[PDB]
């Protein structure tokens, strides 16, 4: 179980989003009409979103 | 978006802006591509510190009937935005960029999905 | 609302419909403009007698950010009763169209008020 906690650590510590344990989100203000767009990219879970 | 306004800022004074606007113009005209079917026009030019100005411009662009109207500002802003052209507006001083268009979400959406 | 189910007459048999259901689906892909950020969809196909098929339909619609949603059912009715569009559908063999949403009474009086 040794070369699988490492690949995790260095999992973790990236911004490629394999659970980067840097989660968070921050709520940036957008004005009507626009909502509909955004429209998240390339590694994003809809789950988180 | 038809009003084509485009804001630059340059990290330079705006005194010397305005002192060597004619120059400024042509060579933003030049960025262009320097055709007589594009001219450069300055909306305003306004002091925001120091050593910082904002210009802000639009383009006339004539079609082959003699017909002239403003570069869309999302078109324009596009052609400024590309990375070998926004290396050369960088030579001149411009540290940013800004078109007033507020996009629609659909366009916000496709933006997201193709980043590039 | 938000199921976005719109019925279609045809004064076609069920046979006819289901034969070329590709092509009838592409036709009102068509009446719609034809982009690729709306897809037509059928949900269900009936006979209503030799001569007439009800055709259930809705359309997504895709976002500039990914999302996607269907058109509201009120929307979609409002477009293809617009008088161009009506005609445009009738000559694909429509001859009647329903929407499911039970209109409210101050909508329903809007459109008495402003029957156009």
């Amino acid at each position: 179980p040794i070369p699988e906690q490492i690949k995790l650590i260095v999992d973790k510590w990236n911004p490629n989003h394999p659970n980067c344990a840097f989660k968070t989100y921050l709520y940036n203000k957008v004005d009507e009409h626009t909502v509909p767009l955004y429209g998240p990219g390339p590694n994003e879970d809809p789950k988180e979103w | 978006d038809e009003d084509g306004l485009i804001s630059l800022i340059f990290n330079k004074k705006e005194s010397d802006i305005r002192g060597q606007q004619q120059q400024l113009v042509e060579s933003l005209h030049k960025v262009l591509g320097g055709h007589q079917t594009l001219t450069v026009n300055v909306e305003g030019v306004k002091t925001k510190a120091d050593n910082q100005t904002e210009v802000i411009i639009y383009v006339v662009e004539r079609s082959p009937n003699g017909t002239s109207r403003r570069v869309g500002a999302s078109a324009l802003f596009s052609y400024f935005e590309q990375a070998h052209i926004k290396a050369n507006m960088q030579s001149l001083g411009v540290t940013g960029a800004m078109a007033q268009t507020e996009l629609s979400p659909v366009q916000i959406k496709q933006l997201i999905q193709n980043p590039l």
